[PDB]
């Protein structure tokens, strides 16, 4: 079976972490098993490799130090691990194995930062009164001052279609940032009913807050 | 040990047209292998042994490889085809894995409508002020987004977001954004911004003075 790992993984810097892969209560102590980096936007790193029949452990010379390997030849898992890491650290891993072949797994995002939970700071935008000359005027909710991701927005709830650019997290000063935007004719908002259902899964709010003109 | 190398890191290319990148070593080598990602989601068993294609994969593609340096070609493009690859090298006793070669499909030029928001009533009550410029939906990806505080180009401060292919609109879109105080910013006035494109090298703008 196409392999598996956890959730998504949060660190303190200068600190430790256990991180699984599980495989089939069979076809496992027989294949080569690797981990490999990935930090946003950049390429791949081979971390090294373990035999789970021996238990053979390989690290990549740069890794030695910061990563260590193994295995539990029962729970049929196989916990490659880390410690004393860096906002830079601060990655997605993926285990795998195969011959000639690959099929990998769904990899586990991994993130070195310092603040706990916090709730957003939640601006919208309306135009300097049709500023943008259109005939269908723009519109956004800003997701300021947040640091466990992820934030999910939704505009008058999952009511929106189209035009609706969400854009990705932008992470700085330890904390996660990121606005999204809608668009509409100056037929709708002018005089409707538009609020945007910011959301938190972390602080479990549903700031839902509605839009107008005037400031 | 052995670093591999793509040969264009972006590429753009419309359906149709044949294609070709490349991976290019630091040796000797075997096999070649290929892998696809597609943004999020880890990258799929691509092309191995040099040319043997991994079931699922379309035969428009092709394993071509040369002892050091190694092709991947493309006949005809599908929109399935957008994404972005990287070639392996199974036989470096540390393996490696290569740069990252980048497609997205050459569209009609489109050119980008651009929203400026000006600060909120509550980050007002909270000092930290900040501006959004919003520029959607457009191609192609050149785009020299700058800002101009009262005219003066400035060059700190920002904050740059980019969403790629609109998988519907099939173009991008990217909310930059910009922050002070209530002070330094009361300071300077024409607070404005403006980008360039590929198409309207005569460059367009939305700009803001308010009081």
């Amino acid at each position: 079976v196409q392999l598996q790992q956890p959730g998504a993984e949060l660190v303190k810097p200068g600190a430790s972490v256990k991180l699984s892969c599980k495989a089939s209560g069979y076809t496992f102590t027989s294949y080569w098993m690797h981990w490999v980096k990935q930090r946003p936007g950049q390429g791949l790193e081979w971390i090294g490799m373990i035999h789970p029949h021996s238990g053979s452990t390989n690290y990549n010379e740069k890794f030695k130090s910061k990563a260590t390997l193994t295995v539990d030849k029962s729970s049929s898992t196989a916990y490659m691990q880390l410690s004393s890491l860096t906002s830079e650290d601060s990655a997605v891993y993926y285990c795998a194995r195969g011959a000639d072949v690959a099929y990998w797994g769904q990899g586990t995002l991994v993130t070195v930062s310092a603040a706990k939970t916090t709730p957003p700071s939640v601006y919208p935008l309306a135009p300097g009164s049709a500023a943008q000359t259109n005939s269908m005027v723009t519109l956004g909710c800003l997701v300021k001052g947040y640091f466990p991701e992820p934030v999910t927005v939704t505009w008058n709830s999952g009511s929106l279609s189209s035009g609706v650019h969400t854009f990705p997290a932008v992470l700085q000063s330890d904390l996660y940032t990121l606005s999204s935007s809608v668009t509409v004719p100056s037929s709708t908002w002018p005089s409707e009913t538009v609020t945007c259902n910011v959301a938190h899964p972390a602080s479990s709010t549903k700031v839902d807050k509605k839009i107008v003109p005037r400031d | 040990q052995i670093v591999l190398t793509q040969s264009p890191a972006i590429m753009s290319a419309s359906p149709g047209e044949k294609v070709t990148m490349t991976c290019s070593a630091s040796s000797s080598v075997s096999y070649m292998h290929w892998y696809q990602q597609k943004s999020g989601t880890s990258p799929k068993r691509w092309i191995y042994d040099t040319s043997k294609l991994a079931s699922g994969v379309p035969a428009r593609f092709s394993g071509s490889g040369s002892g050091t340096s190694y092709s991947l070609t493309i006949s005809s493009m599908e929109a399935e085809d957008a994404a972005t690859y990287y070639c392996q090298q199974w036989s470096s006793n540390p393996p490696t894995f290569g740069g990252g070669t980048k497609l997205e499909l050459k569209r009609a030029d489109a050119a980008p409508t651009v929203s400026i928001f000006p600060p909120s009533s509550e980050q007002l009550t909270s000092g930290g002020a900040s501006v959004v410029c919003f520029l959607n939906n457009f191609y192609p990806k050149d785009i020299n987004v700058k800002w101009k505080i009262d005219g003066s180009e400035r060059q700190n401060g920002v904050l740059n977001s980019w969403t790629d292919q609109d998988s519907k609109d099939s173009t991008y879109s990217m909310s930059s954004t910009l922050t002070l105080t209530k002070d330094e910013y009361e300071r300077h006035n024409s607070y404005t911004c403006e980008a360039t494109h590929k198409t309207s090298t005569s460059p367009i703008v939305k700009s803001f003075n308010r009081n």
